RNA sequence: UAUGUGAUGGAACCUCUCCGGAUAAUUCUAUCUCUUCUG
């Protein structure tokens, strides 16, 4: 028998599948090209190893390091939106 | 009856035909229904047609008019039922109200659009409204009966008692009612939760509740507890007033509980006209239940206000405690009394707490003959307190002898919890299913939740003396206590007689034991030997904070180090407490990284501290060994290591079942040697069963009815796979050495953790060859295998754990 | 649940304790990772 | 077909039975750490597909 | 739409309880229909 339970939310549409970012490396950073080239294969290899990413499974591809609104924090409610021709 | 008198009884919804005598068909219908026919076979009648005056066309009357006898048949005689007749008569309750409740709403809610066309029309909608607030006040009623007698299943407090009076709050709230809203603030209060915002303070609800409140000719305030109820607000209203920091002042510190005993003591009673004072036999003084239950309300005002005396309301308080149980609000309202006043800091907790901790262990000691105690919200707090109140009554005292005998007390008091454990509600309701008394106190103790003034309860070898010994005996203790976290060790010297004290932290020493435990458990079946760095640095915390045990060997230098004998009796007794009992203690090196406690000090340890005045008889039999081995088809490599052994005088007994271990236990050899497996439990350690042919478990043997004599017992299965993984510092459990030590056995050698087969076939070898008298010296004659050098050799041989009686240790 | 009865264990995870509960239930499916499956033939509303 | 079963439970009453919630309630809790978890030297070295 | 020397949330089975059941011979005789004109 059951003993607790709580909410979840899915997405299982195929449109709503990639996302895409990116990371940013000031010229600190880059100090030469032997420290950049070190940790580009780094971050490769750890991109390589990740498996698991928010609640699904994922794989990270990882291109070419090359390169050089508010949210209505006040009082709000709004829900049960029901369906169209209820 | 001037009532329906349908129902047979409130506590039985049932009904013996009769209904259809009535003339009203919904009072049938509804009667019919909702409610268990009774009878054994079916019933075939009906009313006659063409009844005039309609039929009403609804049912909410009918409903309400249950609801409120439920209501009332349950306030009325509801300490007489038994736990499922209560939850029964309150699901019924909660049931028609909520459906009362459903129908009104769906009527105002089609009724205030037509009504919005009415031109604001004030009308029987405000009746309606006000119908609406009633149910609902009925519904937080009957949510906070139903709440205040929840089962509480585990450790923590059930969810489901959280949500039930989040409902009643919400629905008082909702209904505007005052004082349901204080009576489900202050449950709130008692189950320790939070979630309450500055909003929702339990200040302002006990303020409102209690705001132009007077006993007047209000029906409400007739009945003795409501007037129960409205002296508790007010004793809470003053106890947050005083707490706030802001109301400190000197006179009216005073004053408030002043006028609280003023309301509380006569009003001035006038109209009695002197009535002759006519002689009434003197009746036996019959208690009102006011007063019955008053009696801890009287208590604590004497104890704020009263300059004199308060022992009249003591008397009574205590039988009152001796009656009940432990699940009865009450303990828990004086332990936090308690807690409340020695943080206050005045001397009523000091004189208050070792007579409750006397009341508590007399209680207590009315259990069954098992020795379980049953876990109690607050226990341990008490101990503590109790605790506390002995040591700092022992440190304010200017006479040595007044000063040994409060630490002997303190002594008495830590040693008195430390071998019965709590086992929860479920684990032993689940446990009861042999025995019909424990059956009959589950019962009671469930009966015994919520209210007062039951009518079944009121119509109803020295231990600190001397230790005889020139050795040392070491009593640890810890305190839990949210804000008075320490640890405590007492000393007792034998060649001085006198008792020491001191302080220590074991924080450090818990997170060293906690990483050294997840490295353990994470690591492979093969390769357990992979944590020797985390032991050693696990060791020398352990050496860092109890650096005070090595100060004795100055002691000891100045006794006998400069007469012309050396090597007096170095023995050293350990009684370990929560976690400790999981750590070698014996194992601490000191702080400069070059000595061991082991390599100075022959350490043993004892489950609690003795005080039998027999000594065991010589063994019946003089058998050699009675080897006892069992194992799974996969670990042949140890059976087949195992021979060294076998060529020493045994009858070997492999693939051997429990009742081996029983016959072996009816003739009792010189040793004995049980090497098997184990698995562990979590619901219950009485379940720690050995992996044997069948399953042993702890039950089994606890009662044996057949005592050993003098046998060394040599116990295979390690601590760490037959007890479960500990999280957080508070542990009561029980060892399978601890009940073995019950049966007259000589003593017990147990290892910590696995102990790989070339240790352990050395060891049995190195003992066998051992003789009568000098077994012992060859049993601690291991600690050449012992160095700081090399971590693998504290590895292997710090895991050994030696059970040695007092009455037979320094004895020559 | 399957491992469990194989292993004679009485786990209960009791949520969020104060340190991870260890245990080989809990050691083993700490490292397990299932994908999650769909009707790869059929697709039709089902029967009452 | 869910808006014809509202209108059944509205208008014909007595047509279903409801002692339905019990035993339920819901639970969600989180905790912070109190000491420092340590650090482990075991590690993965095998993949299973 | 993050803020950075620290995320086991893959860290949780919508589970548990309930005869689509009950009652009924695929049988069989009395009319149907309203305005007629002095008879
Ligand atoms: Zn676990």
């Amino acid at each position: 028998k059951a003993e607790d339970f709580f909410n979840i939310w899915e997405i299982t549409d195929g449109a709503w599948k990639i996302f895409r970012g990116e990371i940013q490396v000031s010229d600190k950073g880059w100090s030469d090209e032997e420290n950049f080239s070190k940790f580009l294969t780094l971050l490769k290899g750890a991109s390589v190893l990740v498996d698991k990413i928010s609640g699904g499974l994922c794989y990270l591809t990882l291109d070419k390091p090359e390169l050089a609104l508010e949210p209505g924090d006040d009082a709000s409610v709004l829900e049960i939106s029901r369906p169209p021709y209820w | 009856s001037s009532a329906f008198s349908g129902l047979k009884i409130p506590e039985l919804s049932v009904d013996p035909a009769e209904v259809f005598k009535s003339d009203n068909p919904q009072l049938v219908s509804v009667l019919l229904d909702e409610f268990e026919l009774q009878e054994q076979r079916p019933f075939f009648s009906g009313l006659i047609p063409e009844k005039q005056i309609n039929i009403a066309l609804k049912k909410s009357p009918q409903l309400k008019k249950l609801a409120c006898h439920l209501l009332e048949a349950y306030e009325i005689n509801g300490r007489r039922w038994k736990h499922a007749d209560r939850r029964r008569v309150l699901e019924k309750a909660i049931r028609l109200l909520e459906k009362v409740s459903n129908e009104l709403k769906g009527d105002i809610q089609k009724l205030e659009n037509n009504v919005k066309e009415s031109g604001k029309d004030s009308e029987e909608l405000n009746k309606t409204r006000e119908k609406h607030g009633e149910i609902l006040a009925d519904m937080g009623r009957a949510y906070l009966h139903r709440a205040k007698i929840i089962r509480p299943k585990g450790f923590t407090i059930p969810a489901k008692k959280k949500e039930s009076l989040r409902k009643a709050l919400d629905f008082c709230k909702e209904a505007k009612a005052r004082h349901l809203a204080g009576l489900v603030g202050l449950e709130m209060d008692r189950c320790d939760m939070s979630d309450f915002d500055s909003e929702n303070s339990l200040e302002k609800l006990l303020r409102d509740a209690t705001t132009g409140v007077s006993l007047s000719k209000d029906q409400y305030y007739s009945n003795e507890y409501r007037k129960a109820e409205y002296y508790q607000m007010c004793i809470r209203l003053a106890e947050i007033e005083e707490d706030k920091h802001g109301a400190t002042d000197e006179g009216s510190e005073n004053n408030r509980y002043k006028r609280l005993e003023g309301i509380l003591g006569p009003k001035k009673s006038q109209g009695k006209k002197k009535g002759k004072k006519n002689k009434k036999k003197k009746g036996t003084n019959s208690k009102s239940a006011l007063e019955k239950i008053m009696a801890f309300e009287k208590f604590k005002v004497a104890v704020y206000l009263g300059e004199g005396k308060e022992k009249t309301h003591w008397n009574d308080f205590s039988e009152f405690l001796m009656r009940y149980p432990f699940s009865h609000p009450s303990w828990e309202d004086s332990v936090r009394f308690l807690r409340r006043l020695y943080k206050k800091g005045n001397d009523k907790w000091r004189e208050l707490s070792v007579a409750l901790w006397e009341i508590a262990k007399k209680n207590s000691a009315k259990t069954s003959s098992i020795h379980l105690r049953w876990y109690w919200s607050r226990q341990r707090d008490l101990y503590d307190l109790a605790f506390l109140s002995a040591l700092e009554q022992a440190d304010i005292a200017e006479d040595e002898s007044v000063r040994q005998e409060k630490l002997r007390l303190a002594a008495k008091v830590a040693d008195s919890a430390k071998n019965r454990p709590a086992l929860t509600w479920q684990a032993m309701e689940q446990m009861a299913d042999k025995d019909e008394a424990l059956k009959k106190e589950i019962e009671n103790y469930a009966q015994a939740l919520g209210g007062g003034y039951i009518e079944q309860f009121e119509k109803t070898d020295d231990i600190p003396d001397d230790l005889k010994t020139s050795g040392l005996v070491v009593q640890f203790y810890l305190v839990h206590l949210k804000d008075y976290e320490n640890g405590y060790a007492l000393i007792y010297d034998g060649k001085t007689k006198k008792w020491s004290c001191e302080m220590f932290n074991f924080f450090p020493i818990w997170e060293k034991y906690l990483q050294w435990q997840s490295v353990y458990f994470d690591l492979p079946a093969n390769q357990k030997e992979e944590s020797a760095d985390q032991l050693k640095a696990l060791c020398l915390e352990l050496g860092r904070h109890l650096y005070f045990l090595f100060d004795f060997e100055e002691n000891r230098k100045a006794h006998e180090k400069n007469q012309d004998t050396a090597k007096e009796n170095w023995d050293m007794l350990f009684i370990p407490h929560d976690f400790l009992h999981r750590v070698p203690i014996h194992g601490a090196i000191k702080k400069n990284g070059t000595n061991i406690l082991l390599k100075k000090f022959n350490c043993t340890y004892f489950p609690t501290l003795p005080n039998a005045s027999i000594t065991p008889e010589s063994p019946k039999s003089d058998n050699v060994a009675e080897l006892i081995e069992y194992f799974s088809e996969h670990e042949k490599d140890y059976s087949e290591y195992f021979d060294k052994i076998e060529h020493i005088f045994d009858k070997k007994n492999r693939a051997a079942t429990s009742q081996d271990l029983l016959d072996a236990a009816i003739s009792p050899p010189r040793t004995l040697t049980i090497y098997c497996h184990g698995q562990s439990d979590v619901n219950n350690p009485f379940y720690s069963r050995l992996l044997l042919k069948d399953k042993l478990e702890l039950i089994k043997l606890a009662t044996l009815q057949e005592h050993y004599s003098g046998t060394h017992i040599f116990l295979g299965a390690c601590e760490t796979d037959l007890m479960p993984p500990l999280s957080a510092p508070l542990d009561e459990q029980l060892s399978m050495a601890a009940m073995f030590l019950q049966k007259g056995v000589g003593s017990v050698l147990g290892t910590l953790w696995e102990a790989y087969p070339r240790a352990v076939k050395d060891i049995v070898k190195n003992i066998l060859s051992a003789d009568d008298t000098q077994y012992f010296e060859k049993l601690f004659s291991l600690k050449k295998k012992i160095s700081v050098n090399q971590k693998k050799s504290l590895y292997y041989y710090l895991c050994f754990k030696l059970y040695r009686s007092f009455d037979q240790i320094g004895k020559e | 649940r399957d491992i469990k009865v194989v292993l004679d264990n009485k786990c209960r995870a009791e949520l969020a304790m104060k340190q991870p509960c260890s245990c080989p239930v809990c050691n083993l499916m700490k490292k397990i990772t299932i994908r999650d499956s769909f009707s790869s033939n059929y697709a039709e509303p089902p029967k009452i | 077909g869910q808006a014809l079963y509202l209108e059944a439970k509205k208008q014909v009453p007595n047509q279903f039975s409801s002692e339905r919630p019990v035993g339920a309630t819901p639970a969600m809790e989180v905790k912070t750490p109190e000491h420092d978890p340590g650090r482990a030297a075991q590690g993965p070295r095998y993949e299973w597909l």
